[PDB]
């Protein structure tokens, strides 16, 4: 096996040579270590069939880490490889003499590197600027030392539009890894020779392109409605990333644009043909569609406000692509939509994801809170979902009905009486905590509530802390509110919190409530039974100078993430 | 393979 | 009649989980088509290809009847497959066994012993709060015959009915006693493990 | 007694499964897979007892295919083992030269060999001639 | 396709017919079932779960699956609906207390749209002693006239002397098989 | 900005892999799979994965998982295009995407990685130009990819010039289980089979709205499609300025441009549904379906696929027009019908049985869809003008188009 | 013939538009 690999290996034969090397790329793909052999295909690399040398370059590169000893025997044959006639040779030799991860390698690749930094031949170019990049990133001292910043920056400003756009993206890549001490940034001139090659850059130069410009900060408004104008056809392109590029590029530029102006209205005409287009991209690019969509609905949420119908998720959409469409229609929710959005919420809820019906009750409840247009709807909904007879569905229910008590509990007597008897026999902490606090707070419609909260007091000492306090909160609201028919309640939730009860936080409630009692139970109603002030909902929006800074981030694995570059990045 | 080899061996 | 044997077979030719889903779907769907006409040439084919289903881990809700009715037949492999069926498939909770107590009952006086036996084995394994109350007299019967291969059948199914009702072991304690001269291991293992338990 | 003894191949397929206690099928299906990625996660020198729920978690592969069994902790450790080894020797002794391919094709008479070794989770059968013999003479009934 | 096979089976009968065995607990049902498989009274216990037999007359196989009356047998009788194309339903004309609860479960068990092809076959139990009522009051007191689109037929059937099963067994011919 | 791209297989084995710049380690591909699982089994599985961190983006392909290992804040959108340019090259060079062809063709595979991109950084993305490079049975790289003309190779001759266009219309319905329309947008598609000789520049016009506007001639049938992509060879410049679709068309099969518009139509086929499931005793399928497209138009292959019961038994259908056939793997009776003319009304009567025991637990109520497809439909209603067929030798093309209309998101929300 | 609709001749342009 390898002793027969290794003397093939060392034949004078063509065909057993190119018969082991595929053997050898066999065993290393099927996972063989291949590593040990790496110094005896060292004297069968320099050959003239270009499929040897391929194989022998892979080899090379990936037994180079393992094997950097060994590889201190390819930089003759690296050398002599770097001026083959052959284009397709030059750049393999590139490539892989900016892949092999040798300190001592890239020390003698230097001239190399140089001498085909002037490479005529486009694709040349481009290995080359690919080969700085990789030297700058593993050493960038290295990379200064040789002066190959002034190199890249030249060939922006050059032909072969798709390397300039190569050697674009490994400046600005360099620039990522810099201090930013002596940035590469571009006067008007230089955005306008980019925009100019931009329409015929390729595919993969496009996103290049466009990626300088999102570090550039336009500083007047006909240079920004160039640039928008400028833009405006990259919205036209088939590429998906090439697309959300352009629109980042736009978001960005939009920060210093007049609202006065037309510009601004034109753009934010033309973004909704393109979020919708990018809306029916592929299952993969739609989570990063509504990721870039959310991070932009914060900044200019009137882009999207007749956008509500393809925010609906469909049946065959995925779990992720059903949870982002869910979490835009909750930060694109309004009342013009209102009643669309109950309606799939209540279609919605028949779903058999337990976890995409819990996140639909929370978008309902959202919905309900932040509108009080709908509050009527919303209670109807989720009494029609508590009724239907679903543990889950009944425990979302029961949890929206506290949150909307504790929120817009004026009109909410009405329900008192139904949710009295709507199955309680549910264990559920969250539910049974808020099924407490409504009786407790709404301790007027209904005639039963010591009954009710009787059978709740049988294991309130070894029920939880949280909801052990939510019940003392219930019989105390009670005493306070009708004493005559709660007056031994009281001392029994005291007794069994106060004596039974070992929690700290529980027995410090519980000896504050007996004090207050038995100090001036006149004063308890002002004091416990109190009128609370508005609640301050939590606010989804991100903070202004997070949404200005993931304005610029558009399309990286921070924006999908929704955090900060540098709080993701290891 | 692996599933046709005894399990005790004997 | 798909075999069982057919269906490992077709399971194991399946390499992607859809596909194997889909096929198991289809091996019940055409199970349920041949037990909704009462078949019972091929109900042990059926069976067993919806117990290696079920152990597969699909659902056998739809083949909970068949199980019962080739329970109460009277072929020896159906009385078999019928029998695994309620030990596998049959639980206290899933209260389909409820219909099995007669069964049983009428099993427990067979004179075949390979059918009391499997029929002890099967109450032993799937021992219900109720069925032991209606059965445990029947328990209690077999514990004094002189049958060593159904001697430690009889005690099993006694320190079941123990375990699972604690208050009917009253009528254990005469059964039991003098018998630590069985000369054959099994029925003194059972026995002592009859007097550990109780 | 055992609660549940379930016989589970190296690459995560079960081959065996008999439970003496009452649960729920989700339950059960949990359960089972979570004995199934601790077995799988489990080195070679854990001296094949885990104590997992308070159930004495014996596993003893002998083969690609492996076996657990979960006994209350009222008995001896070693007990589990030698009866597991005896069930092993007996099912080979019925079926001669037992493989992974003819378990799953046997899957009804290793189950007819268990029910007829131990049920309820206790130890029925005591010798390894009787319950053959008792085996053989079922299986020529028809 | 051909059916000279099917006719060829027909000459000599390949028709079969089903039948169901429902009714109050100590109805003799169980009994009727014995009575109709065996023909003698065997004492048997209380059906816990239920008794399957097939009766075999005037080449007909008319298989009968007997259910008790049990309150946890009750329930159970929707199993035994499945595949089902007869009914027999056993009365206790001795218990008046037991009479209104097997018209009761009658109603219930006739308010299933699953059972609606079958037709109505009402045995007129107890009949050995004189507290038995006669085909008429039995029949008035279950309210057989008002169960619409239902064969209902009146028969008596004593468990210890066996009259009138050939009778009720003749009806559900009839009513079953409309051949010559 | 993905550390290394690699292929995936069902079993978690990698069938290939490169790295392209090194500063992800080749193991963390094996903690891929065990985060893969804990995610499907907890619901938190995601094509983006996320390896401490390193970010694991993985697209699930037709046999093997497409993992695209990255370390720091990459463009997601960016690895998302590279992951979808090497799985059409693949396609167009392997025509079997499993296991078969990933250990077959290995040295050509290795040699197309390598050449796609470096450093993380793709340069090659066009299958004709790569295959005019690398192929798996080398000379100098193409002078296409260098020019700026990328997607139209000079030099092409052929005996005839013949292009083969595709009217594909794409009609999605979103009806809910109330009988109304929810979403209802209809997608165009323009794809063009050219195969001439040289590299022709299309002058594509059609009887667009907007332009039909611009022109002053905003009177007949424009259609008027909400959002238009190009495709990479046409020219954004001149569709921005003045509406003109000019661009060099592809060797082959490609799509030009891809309209996107609401529909405020009626639906081409009108399906209602009865559900007369008895309470575990029988079920009742009273389908009946409403053809609403002109009756000039017939629908071809037409599949109407009504979701049955997961635990239904002995079924019967009592239909009129179309044979209907119950598929266990897929749990629901399909209304396949060869030829649909419009205004054609087809009613169905289902009829099964349910088992005694009731199901543990629910199985949903998934919605019903279609597969009609209608040709030689124009339901949108837009007509091409003119194709501007110019090349620099000058010859007579004979181009040809073929209006296709079939049934895309039509999914009618159950009862 | 084809299904999905013949194919059918194409013009250069619009030659109402001058
Ligand atoms: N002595 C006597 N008993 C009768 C007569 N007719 C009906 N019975 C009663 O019918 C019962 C028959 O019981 P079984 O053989 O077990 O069948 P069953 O009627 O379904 O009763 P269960 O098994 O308890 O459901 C007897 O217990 C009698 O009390 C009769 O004519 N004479
Ligand atoms: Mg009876």
């Amino acid at each position: 096996e390898i002793f027969e690999l290794k003397a093939e290996l060392n034949s004078d034969k063509k065909e057993k040579k190119k018969e082991a090397v595929k053997k050898v790329i066999a065993s290393m793909t099927v996972g063989k270590d291949v590593s040990a052999l790496f110094p005896d295909v060292v004297n069968c690399m320099q050959t003239d069939n270009l499929e040897l040398k391929k194989l022998v370059y892979l080899y090379l590169m990936n037994y180079a880490k393992s094997q950097p000893d060994m590889a201190i025997m390819a930089v003759n044959t690296f050398v002599k490889d770097c001026e083959d006639p052959n284009p397709l040779i030059r750049a393999l030799a590139v490539r892989t003499m900016g892949c092999i991860r040798v300190d001592k390698i890239t020390e003698y690749l230097c001239e190399p590197l140089r001498k085909c930094l002037k490479d005529e031949d486009p694709y040349v170019r481009k290995t080359a600027a690919v080969c700085v990049a990789k030297l700058h990133d593993i050493n960038a001292q290295l990379v200064e030392d040789q002066g190959f910043l002034d190199t890249l920056k030249d060939l922006i400003s050059d032909s072969n539009p798709m390397v300039v756009a190569n050697a674009v993206a490994a400046l600005s890549e360099i620039a990522e890894s810099h201090p930013s001490s002596n940035l590469l940034d571009l006067n008007p001139q230089s955005i306008n020779k980019l925009l100019t090659a931009l329409n015929e850059c390729t595919e993969w130069g496009q996103i290049f392109i466009l990626d300088c410009l999102a570090n550039y900060m336009p500083k007047d408004d006909r240079e920004a409605q160039s640039i928008c104008e400028r833009v405006t056809p990259r919205l036209s392109h088939a590429n998906s990333a090439v697309v959300l590029s352009a629109v980042k590029v736009l978001m960005k530029f939009m920060e210093m644009l007049s609202k006065d102006l037309d510009y601004y209205g034109t753009l934010l005409k033309k973004l909704a043909p393109p979020l919708v287009t990018l809306l029916s991209a592929e299952p993969e690019l739609q989570y990063v569609a509504l990721r870039n969509i959310n991070l932009i609905v914060q900044k200019r949420p009137e882009i999207l406000k007749h956008e509500m119908k393809v925010f609906f998720v469909k049946y065959n959409d995925p779990i992720y692509v059903k949870l982002e469409k869910l979490d835009i229609m909750i930060r694109l929710a309004s009342q013009a939509n209102i009643a669309q959005v109950l309606a799939e919420l209540r279609e919605y809820a028949t779903e058999v994801d337990v976890d995409f019906v819990r996140k639909a009750v929370r978008a309902i409840g959202r919905c309900a809170i932040k509108v009080e247009q709908s509050a009527e709807r919303c209670v109807s909904t989720l009494l029609d979902l508590i009724q239907t007879k679903v543990n889950y569905v009944v425990q979302e229910a029961i949890v929206v009905i506290k949150d909307i008590f504790r929120k817009y509990p004026n009109k909410y007597e009405s329900v008192i009486a139904t949710l009295c008897e709507n199955l309680d026999s549910l264990d559920e902490p969250e539910a049974r905590a808020a099924m407490i606090w409504i009786v407790g707070e709404y301790a007027e419609r209904i005639d039963n509530a010591d009954e009710l909260l009787e059978s709740f007091l049988e294991g309130f000492h070894d029920k939880s802390t949280q909801v052990q306090l939510q019940l003392l909160t219930a019989i105390v609201k009670l005493f306070l509110k009708k004493p005559t028919e709660t007056q031994e309640l009281v001392q029994q939730v005291l007794s069994l919190a106060t004596q039974d009860s070992d929690n700290p936080d529980l027995r410090d409630r519980g000896y504050i409530y007996w004090r207050l009692l038995s100090t001036d139970p006149v004063a308890a109603k002002e004091v416990v039974l109190a009128e609370k002030p508005l609640i301050s909902e939590e606010t989804d929006l991100i903070e202004p100078t997070l949404l200005d800074e993931l304005i610029c981030y558009i399309g990286t694995l921070a924006s999908v993430y929704h955090k900060p570059p540098s709080a993701f990045v290891e | 393979k692996g599933e046709n080899t005894s399990l005790l061996h004997p | 009649p798909i075999r069982l044997r057919e269906l490992i077979r077709t399971i194991r030719t399946a390499r992607t989980q859809a596909e194997e889903r889909e096929m198991i779907q289809k091996e019940c769907a055409a199970i349920r088509s041949s037990f909704r006409e009462e078949d019972n040439t091929y109900r042990c084919r059926n069976v067993a290809k919806l117990l290696y289903m079920h152990m597969l881990g699909y659902p056998a809700h739809f083949g909970q009847l068949e199980c019962l009715k080739l329970i109460a037949s009277q072929k020896f492999t159906d009385k078999r497959i019928g029998y695994l069926g309620a030990m596998l498939l049959l639980d206290e909770r899933q209260d389909v066994h409820l219909l099995m107590t007669n069964c049983i009952k009428n099993d427990l006086n067979h004179s075949t012993q390979f059918v009391q036996g499997l029929a002890l084995c099967t109450l032993g394994c799937m021992g219900s709060s109720e069925m032991c109350r209606d059965l445990a007299g029947e328990v209690e019967k077999l514990l004094k015959t002189s049958n060593s291969y159904l001697r430690k059948k009889a005690a099993l199914c006694a320190v079941h009915v123990i375990r699972k009702v604690p208050e009917l072991m009253e009528m254990f304690l005469p059964a039991t006693k003098n018998l630590l001269n069985e000369k054959n291991h099994g029925v003194l293992h059972t026995s002592v493990v009859l007097l550990t338990e109780m | 007694m055992i609660h549940f003894i379930l016989l589970f191949s190296r690459q995560g397929k079960l081959r065996l499964q008999k439970w003496y206690i009452t649960l729920p099928d989700k339950e059960r299906k949990k359960i089972t897979r979570e004995i199934v990625q601790i077995i799988l996660s489990r080195g070679h020198r854990t001296s094949s007892f885990v104590d997992w729920k308070e159930l004495k978690l014996v596993y003893k592969r002998y083969a690609s295919l492996y076996f657990c069994c979960a006994i209350e902790n009222q008995d001896n450790e070693l007990l589990t083992l030698e009866i597991v080894h005896r069930y092993v020797e007996l099912l080979d002794k019925y079926f001669g030269n037992v493989c992974e391919l003819d378990i799953i094709f046997n899957f009804e008479k290793a189950y007819f060999i268990l029910d007829e070794f131990i049920i309820g989770g206790e130890i029925q059968e005591t010798s390894k001639k009787i319950a053959v013999k008792a085996i053989e003479d079922s299986d020529m009934l028809q | 396709g051909n059916i000279f096979a099917n006719l060829f089976k027909g000459l000599f009968g390949k028709k079969e017919m089903r039948i169901l065995m429902v009714g109050l607990d100590a109805a003799g049902k169980t009994t009727i079932l014995y009575k109709l498989k065996l023909g003698e009274i065997v004492t048997t216990i209380p059906t816990i779960g239920f008794n399957v037999e097939t009766v075999e007359y005037k080449n007909i196989s008319f298989t009968v699956w007997d259910v008790g009356g049990q309150d946890k047998i009750r329930p159970l009788w929707r199993h035994y609906f499945q595949n089902t194309q007869g009914l027999i339903f056993v009365v206790d004309s001795n218990d008046r207390e037991r009479v209104n609860e097997a018209r009761e479960e009658l109603m219930r068990m006739l308010a299933e749209d699953e059972l609606r092809d079958a037709v109505l076959l009402v045995f007129a139990n107890k009949q050995d002693l004189p507290n038995a009522m006669n085909a008429a009051e039995i029949t008035d007191k279950l309210g057989l006239h008002s169960l619409r689109h239902r064969n209902w037929y009146i028969q008596a059937t004593c468990a210890t002397s066996g009259d009138g099963l050939y009778e009720g067994l003749d009806w559900l011919s009839n009513q079953l098989r409309n051949q010559k | 900005s993905a550390s290394a791209v690699y292929v995936l297989d069902l079993k978690g084995k990698v069938l290939i892999c490169r790295n392209y710049r090194g500063d992800v380690d080749m193991s963390e591909v094996e903690h891929f799979m065990p985060i893969l699982m804990e995610k499907e089994e907890e619901g938190m599985l995601s094509p983006i994965l996320a390896h401490g961190g390193v970010r694991f983006m993985w697209i699930k392909h037709n046999n093997l998982y497409l993992v695209a290992t990255s370390k720091k804040n990459a463009c997601v959108s960016l690895v998302f295009s590279f992951l979808y340019k090497v799985v059409q090259v693949f396609s167009e060079y392997f025509k079997e995407l499993e296991e078969e062809s990933i250990r077959d063709n290995f040295v050509i595979i290795y040699e197309l990685l390598d050449e796609l991109m470096d450093f993380g950084y793709p340069q090659t993305t066009d299958s004709k130009i790569l295959q005019e490079y690398i192929t798996q049975e080398a000379p100098r790289p193409p002078a296409t990819v260098t020019n700026a003309v990328s997607w139209r190779s000079e030099g092409i001759k052929y005996r005839k010039n013949e292009v083969f266009l595709d009217v594909i219309e794409a009609v999605n319905l979103l009806v809910s289980a109330n009988g109304n329309v929810l979403r209802s947008e209809i997608v165009g598609s323009i794809k063009m089979r050219v195969f001439l000789s040289g590299m022709p520049e299309l002058r594509l016009g059609l009887n667009d709205k907007v332009l039909f506007d611009n022109t002053g001639r905003g009177k007949s049938k424009s259609v008027e499609l909400e959002d238009v992509k190009f495709h990479q060879c046409v020219r954004l410049s001149r569709f921005e300025n003045d509406r003109t679709i000019s661009f060099i068309p592809p060797d082959g099969e490609f799509e030009l441009m891809s309209y996107r518009l609401n529909t405020h139509v009626k639906p081409l086929i009108w399906i209602e549904s009865v559900i007369e499931k008895h309470s575990h005793s029988r079920i009742e399928y009273m389908v009946k379906a409403k053809s609403q497209f002109k009756r000039r138009s017939t629908a071809n292959n037409v599949e109407i696929h009504i979701p049955v019961p997961n635990d239904a038994d002995s079924p019967k259908f009592k239909t009129t027009v179309g044979s209907v056939k119950w598929v266990p793997e897929n749990s629901e009776i399909v209304w396949s019908v060869k030829s649909f003319p419009g205004g054609k009304e087809y009613l169905m009567r289902a009829h099964f049985g349910l088992p005694s025991v009731e199901a543990e637990d629910k199985e949903g109520k998934p919605p019903i869809s279609v597969k009609f497809e209608i040709p030689y439909f124009t339901t949108s209603g837009i007509q091409v003008r003119y194709l501007k067929i110019i090349e620099k030798s000058g010859y007579q093309a004979l181009p040809w188009v073929r209006y296709i209309t079939q049934n895309g998101d039509y999914q009618l929300r159950t009862q | 013939d084809r299904k999905g609709g013949s194919y059918s001749q194409a013009a250069g342009s619009d030659s109402a538009q001058s």
